[PDB]
């Protein structure tokens, strides 16, 4: 999971 | 927004759609290319091809279970492109590049047409 | 093999499937969550959820145009997860995390359950 | 396009  | 994103989600979705294709699950159309038949999901075809997008948004053709392609279309070129739609991998070879490019132009698959043109320009 | 790969293909496919969802094109099922209704593509639901995969591979349920979820399921949690399926983006907030995690457990969306558990563990 |  990432900060888009 | 303040959303988080799962990097591998799109790839995982496409991998599962390809698994459904391989087991012939919920396929809703047959694409006829000369003597060959290819089963697929209308939504995947529309998401990958400007031609299928135009076909399945037509109020009459959206309901067809069989679509016949132009007789000039090569079944092997179509097969290679159908595989690309469901996997992101393109089996581009010296022996098939002309048929693949002609099929991608007909199907309106701009990124495939672009790489074919570049690979052809390199060999001249 | 000797294939080439188009990095953005899977993301572009999912973006187009979401565009078809937004315009209600070729959606083939309604998911009922209490008083709310959500239109979707069976194939996308199966590709994202172990529960929908089990439902639409069943010889009788594969033909249903309406699926009713358990009354304990929160429509907002379902909406957030449906958005995630079509976009890879999860709108996870302090006010919705419990409903989202409960809905992802029911839908069998392992990666979502995992990030919810981690975000909850960080706040304790 | 890349070599996968
Ligand atoms: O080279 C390409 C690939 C492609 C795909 C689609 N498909 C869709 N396009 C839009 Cl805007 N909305 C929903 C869908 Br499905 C249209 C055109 C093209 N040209
Ligand atoms: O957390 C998750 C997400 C998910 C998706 C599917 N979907 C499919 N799985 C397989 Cl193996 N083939 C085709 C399809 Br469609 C099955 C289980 C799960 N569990
Ligand atoms: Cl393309
Ligand atoms: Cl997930």
């Amino acid at each position: 999971w990432v900060i888009p | 927004d303040s959303c988080i994103q799962f990097t591998r989600h799109a790839s995982d979705v496409l991998l599962n759609l390809n698994r459904l294709r391989s087991r012939d699950i919920l396929t809703d159309v047959v694409i006829v290319v000369s003597r060959e038949q290819f089963r697929a999901h209308k939504t995947v075809l529309m998401a990958c091809s400007g031609l299928f997008y135009s076909i399945f948004t037509d109020q009459l053709k959206c309901n067809l279970s069989v679509i016949n392609l132009d007789p000039e279309i090569n079944p092997e070129g179509f097969c290679i492109l159908l595989d690309f739609m469901y996997t992101s991998r393109l089996n581009l070879r010296e022996g098939n590049i002309m048929a693949v490019m002609a099929t991608a132009m007909y199907l309106q698959m701009e990124h495939v047409v672009d790489t074919c043109r570049k690979f052809i320009k390199a060999s001249e």
